[PDB]
């Protein structure tokens, strides 16, 4: 929650970090996507890759990224602290992120948050003692019509109810993987109880095409 | 950054000795002109005043900041070093 | 025409909106994607821009500037720098989730739009900036882009037209402000997502300091159809200067919250009842609607009775179409809390760059928290109104305006609710 | 013509590196990038 | 031949293309209020204190950044311009600490002086104020970063003039903080100049701390002898004792900077 770094025995410039050879080849691909002489544009993707390898970003991880791209270290510190998806502290194996913005709140996102905490016995912004779950509230995740919803790692679980979210957490504990997407009974964003549109088969190539082409 | 105290010409005299008062340590002086500062609209007015009163004077030409070339778009240059790395 | 709505399925542009057909290239082609792209490309930028201008299409990212005129700022000779198209897939406005469905179910429409839209501007490549939370959708788009590369539809000699075009996908890292067009550019360049002042304009100095056009996913994805079927076909839907179809998100207190394509200028009541299954508890239970994402001011039930869903109608009602995300609130809602949560959202999203939003939005957030409890005086309502007017129009980007407008809509239409909240608090503590 | 199934089930097998593996596979299709003429603005 | 005509409160002035609204006003003796802008740094445009009405334009423009178009009539004293200044000053002071008596900038503070001349005379902020922890960046510059107004002058000076990219902003929104993130000294032969350009008492001279007030110092214009550049300086004295050394502007020598040894 603090945006100043203080060296600790676990997070200091000597804390070991280095990209694996497989990730270095990925880095060479990221950098090649930008014009020559503008390598600093790869800071976000490469810094996000360091999180994917390591789970979070120690200061030594940010120092390596600055070194690779030849940017000043402070310019990588600015990016790390500006974007909310970068973890500057360790998070649990499953980062539970519950949307509580008004569209999700209107469909009772509090009950989802209350259910999770009761299940995991923690609070918003805490990690379980086993270090399997970290819980936080986030802003609109772009899945409002499927509210209430949560994101766990890269996956969305949508149309949740307190029973559904507890099912997802149970599977995560068990070691399995729950399929993402709505849990109400619809596949995605279509209205429940029957489509009001896109019921006729779509037209084929050339349909409706003006003349002169 | 205010420049409002750089509009007018001033006349002051050479600084002279100040010493510590034995009783309290205050700054004592024997210079009656130590605090005398005069204001003038132009250096010509100031030079005229100093000559009719018989004072030797030094005149220092007014320093005016030169015009700069400012471009906000220069912060984002495609191929020039003016490109900033942070905002 | 005098009434709008009831868009026939054969007139819908995003025909795989729900992902019940194959989203990969074979599915896309069978639905008409990538058909005669070569011929469109060889028509030339002037013809493409002509079709977009005549279609009357307006930007779908929230601001609604005429797309054809905006894309014409790029139709000028190269001065030695590359030219780029940036596709805004940040999809961050609360209540909005339309671009998510385009990206994951019709990715080849977006890719073809980038090529068609990129050709009209003379761009060498397209950067599709997508929010980092859309990992699965970004991966779907990455699969589609590979298929387009493998079929020869993008890259060298794209579609056989001899035009070279690359489509890059870059992911955000969690910032709503990065949906702003110039903060999006700063984010691509590996800086904090802080919007730039204008001038310069992106069409002059943009990504990497090069001519750039930032276009919303919906704006780009519909352009190939507008070229294939013509601007006149598109301009035939909706009111004058409010043309075309539109993706609507209906969330909140509705029976069937959903995404749906519908004609521009369809009545708000019709859209909710026909597609969303009506307001929860019936139309009489409606309290207020936010008709175009959280940045637009709310309108009460009386205005919602007959208001049309287009740019000009909603301005007439003291709001805006925005992204066409309809958040419905029924009478059980605590309207003051619902708005207070949106200000709290803008406090967490402000980039902090410029004084009126860095300080003003946090100020409005603190005042709105007390208004939720009634721990205030009625004289503070006019103070809060003036504070919002000080932020609005004095900031670098529109996020400041997007935080002031919700507050004004609440004070404008629900002042008695605010005052009665304060009266209750005073009575309890006396 | 089937309209009663979800045909976007591929993204249930995506993993941590799916996005950056595809970006690594696309690298051979790209055109040579433009150059500003210097290694960076600090050169 | 390239000059274009603009108007500053109806007064015609001829300016080169690219001249900003702020520079045009300066040609007729109007100094636009400013915080983030410095004529020797790159334009920032974030403080918003320079907003000014352009006649017939509904929206105010940041004068420090907006290039001036021919025929523009810049209204530096209109009601819209005045109210924009009052609103921005109100936001600047909302979280500013009540530190003037213990703050060394008092008496020579641009926030104080522009608040007197351009802002309102009272507060309507009824909430608690932000408080920020103090960073350590060496034995020369003391930081009380609760006073920082986030103008980024120090960031721009360090990167562009001193050539050191160790200062930046961390965090976002109201919690954005200027500093080094890590515990790092800003030890540069030009580092002391950030004291001068910081408009507030966020960065102050550690050796000078608490010793004097500006109104009581006598100013002696002199020259530096710590090197052969001959940097122009002001020797602030009080009651026959030297209190501090400040740069004196000379365009052909030191501009408005000095070395830390000189300072
Ligand atoms: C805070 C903020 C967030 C924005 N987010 C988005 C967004 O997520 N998607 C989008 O297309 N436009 C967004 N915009 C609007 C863009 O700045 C810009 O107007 C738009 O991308 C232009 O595309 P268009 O003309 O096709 O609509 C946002 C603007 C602001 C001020
Ligand atoms: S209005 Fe807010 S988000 Fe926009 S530039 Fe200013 S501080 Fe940043
Ligand atoms: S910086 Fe200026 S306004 Fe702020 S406490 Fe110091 S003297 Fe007062
Ligand atoms: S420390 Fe001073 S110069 Fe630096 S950003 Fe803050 S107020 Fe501006
Ligand atoms: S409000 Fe929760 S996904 Fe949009
Ligand atoms: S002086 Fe222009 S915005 Fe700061
Ligand atoms: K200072």
């Amino acid at each position: 929650a603090l945006f100043v770094h203080r060296d600790t025995p676990e997070n200091n410039p000597e804390t070991p970090f280095d990209f694996t050879p497989e990730n270095y080849k990925r880095i060479e691909a990221i950098v090649k996507n930008y014009p020559e002489g503008h390598k600093a544009a790869a800071v976000l993707p490469v810094l996000d890759l360091a999180q994917r390898q390591n789970g979070w970003l120690p200061i030594s991880a940010m120092n390596k990224v600055a070194e690779i791209l030849q940017v000043p270290p402070m310019r990588v510190y600015e990016v790390a602290t500006f974007y909310t998806m970068y973890n500057r502290k360790p998070v649990g194996k499953y980062h539970i992120q519950v949307c509580t913005t008004t569209p999700c709140m209107l469909r009772n996102s509090d009950s989802i948050l209350e259910a999770i905490q009761k299940k995991l016995g923690i609070k918003v912004g805490e990690t379980t003692p086993d270090k399997l779950f970290t819980l936080i509230e986030v802003e609109c995740l772009g899945a409002c019509v499927n509210a209430p919803m949560v994101q766990i790692n890269d996956n969305y679980y949508e149309d949740l109810t307190p029973k559904d979210i507890e099912e997802i957490i149970d599977e995560l504990k068990a070691g399995k993987i729950p399929k993402p997407g709505p849990r109400s009974g619809r596949f995605s964003c279509e209205p429940a109880g029957g489509l009001t549109s896109l019921t006729e088969p779509p037209k084929g190539p050339g349909f409706g095409v003006q003349a002169g082409l | 950054s205010g420049v409002n105290n750089t509009k007018k010409w001033k006349m002051e005299f050479d600084t002279r000795e100040r010493w510590e008062n034995p009783l309290m340590g205050w700054a004592s002086t024997a210079d009656p002109l130590s605090n005398l500062v005069l204001t003038f609209s132009t250096k010509e007015d100031a030079v005229a005043f100093a000559e009719k009163n018989g004072w030797s004077y030094d005149v220092e030409e007014r320093k005016v900041p030169k015009p700069k070339s400012k471009s906000y778009g220069a912060n984002f240059s495609w191929n020039k070093r003016t490109r900033v790395s942070t905002k | 025409k005098t009434s709008f709505g009831s868009l026939k399925d054969e007139d819908r542009i995003f025909t795989n909106l729900y992902g019940r057909h194959d989203w990969r290239l074979k599915g896309a082609q069978s639905r008409g994607d990538w058909y005669k792209t070569k011929e469109i490309l060889l028509k030339g930028p002037d013809w493409i821009l002509g079709e977009v201008k005549t279609s009357g299409l307006r930007g779908r990212g929230g601001a609604g500037f005429p797309t054809g005129l905006k894309w014409s700022f790029m139709n000028k000779p190269s001065d030695g720098r590359p030219k780029y198209l940036v596709v805004n897939a940040d999809e961050g406005e609360p209540g909005t989730c339309k671009d998510r469905e385009i990206i994951r179910h019709d990715p080849h429409k977006l890719v073809e739009g980038c090529l068609v839209g990129g050709r009209a501007m003379g761009a060498r490549a397209a950067y599709i900036y997508i929010r980092g939370e859309f990992y699965n959708e970004a991966s779907n788009l990455q699969v589609a882009i590979r298929e387009a590369y493998e079929a020869g539809l993008i890259g060298k000699n794209a579609c056989g037209s001899g035009y070279d075009f690359d489509v890059f996908v870059v992911r955000g890292a969690g910032a709503y402000i990065c949906g702003e067009e110039t903060a999006l550019i700063e984010s691509i360049e590996g800086k904090q997502g802080k919007p730039r002042l204008k001038p310069p304009f992106p069409a002059d100095v943009g990504v990497f300091g090069c001519p750039t056009t930032v276009a919303n996913v919906e704006t780009v994805a519909v352009s190939p159809t507008i070229c294939r079927r013509g601007g006149a076909w598109f301009a035939s839907f909706g009111r004058e200067r409010n043309s075309g179809t539109k993706l609507f998100n209906i969330s909140g207190h509705v029976n069937n919250p959903c995404t749906v394509e519908e004609e521009m200028s369809v009545p708000l009541k019709e859209l909710i009842e026909k597609h969303a299954g009506g307001v929860t508890g019936g139309w009489d239970n409606l309290l207020a609607v936010i008709p175009g994402g959280s940045s637009t001011p709310l309108i009460p039930k009386s205005v919602c009775e007959t208001v049309l869903m287009d740019f000009d109608a909603l301005i007439q009602a003291q709001t805006g179409l925005g992204t066409a995300a309809v958040i419905v609130m029924d009478r059980s809602t605590d309207i003051v809390k619902a708005i207070a949560r949106l200000i709290e959202f803008y406090k967490h999203e402000s980039c902090g760059q410029c004084t009126p939003c860095r300080e003003g939005v946090d100020w409005m957030n603190k005042v709105m928290a007390r208004f939720v409890r009634g721990d205030a005086r009625p004289a503070e309502i006019d103070s809060l109104w003036e504070i919002s007017k000080q932020i609005e129009g004095h900031t670098i980007c529109a996020l400041g305006d997007g935080a002031a407008w919700p507050v004004q809509g609440l004070i404008r239409h629900f002042r008695p609710e605010l005052e009665e909240r304060m009266q209750q608090f005073a009575q309890q503590h006396q | 013509f089937d309209n009663t199934t979800y045909k976007n089930l591929q993204h249930h097998d995506y993993s941590t590196y799916t996005f950056l593996d595809l970006n690594l596979d696309l690298s051979k299709f790209r055109m040579p990038q433009p150059s500003s003429g210097r290694e960076s603005p600090r050169h | 031949s390239n000059l274009i005509e603009v108007f500053v409160d109806g007064q015609s002035v001829m300016v080169e293309p690219g001249t900003t609204v702020l520079q045009a006003c300066e040609k007729v003796g109007m100094q636009i209020p400013r915080f983030c802008y410095h004529e020797r740094l790159s334009v920032a445009g974030n403080c918003r204190m320079c907003l000014v009405e352009i006649e017939k334009a509904p929206k105010v423009v940041a004068a420090c950044a907006m290039p001036v178009m021919k025929g523009w009539n810049i209204l530096t004293n209109s009601e819209k311009t005045k109210k924009a200044r009052e609103g921005v000053m109100e936001f600047l002071l909302a979280n500013h600490p009540l530190d003037c008596p213990i703050c060394d900038q008092g008496g020579e503070c641009d926030l104080q002086d522009q608040s007197m001349m351009f802002g309102s005379d009272r507060s309507r902020f009824l909430e608690g104020k932000r408080a920020v922890e103090d960073k350590n960046i060496g034995p020369l510059v003391k930081t009380i970063m609760t006073r920082c107004i986030q103008c980024t002058r120090c960031i721009r000076f360090a990167s562009e003039i001193a050539g050191v990219d160790d200062l930046g902003t961390t965090g976002r929104g109201n919690d954005m903080q200027v500093g080094t993130y890590i515990e790092k000294m800003f030890m540069s032969e030009l580092s002391g100049n950030i004291i001068d350009i910081c408009p507030v008492g966020a960065l102050t001279s550690k050796p000078y701390a608490f010793t004097a007030r500006p109104w009581e110092t006598r100013k002696t214009e002199s020259i530096d002898v710590m090197d052969a550049v001959g940097s122009n300086i002001v020797v602030s004295t009080r009651t026959g004792e030297v209190m501090r050394i400040l740069p004196r502007m000379h365009e052909d020598i030191n501009e408005e900077w000095i070395s830390d040894k000189t300072r």
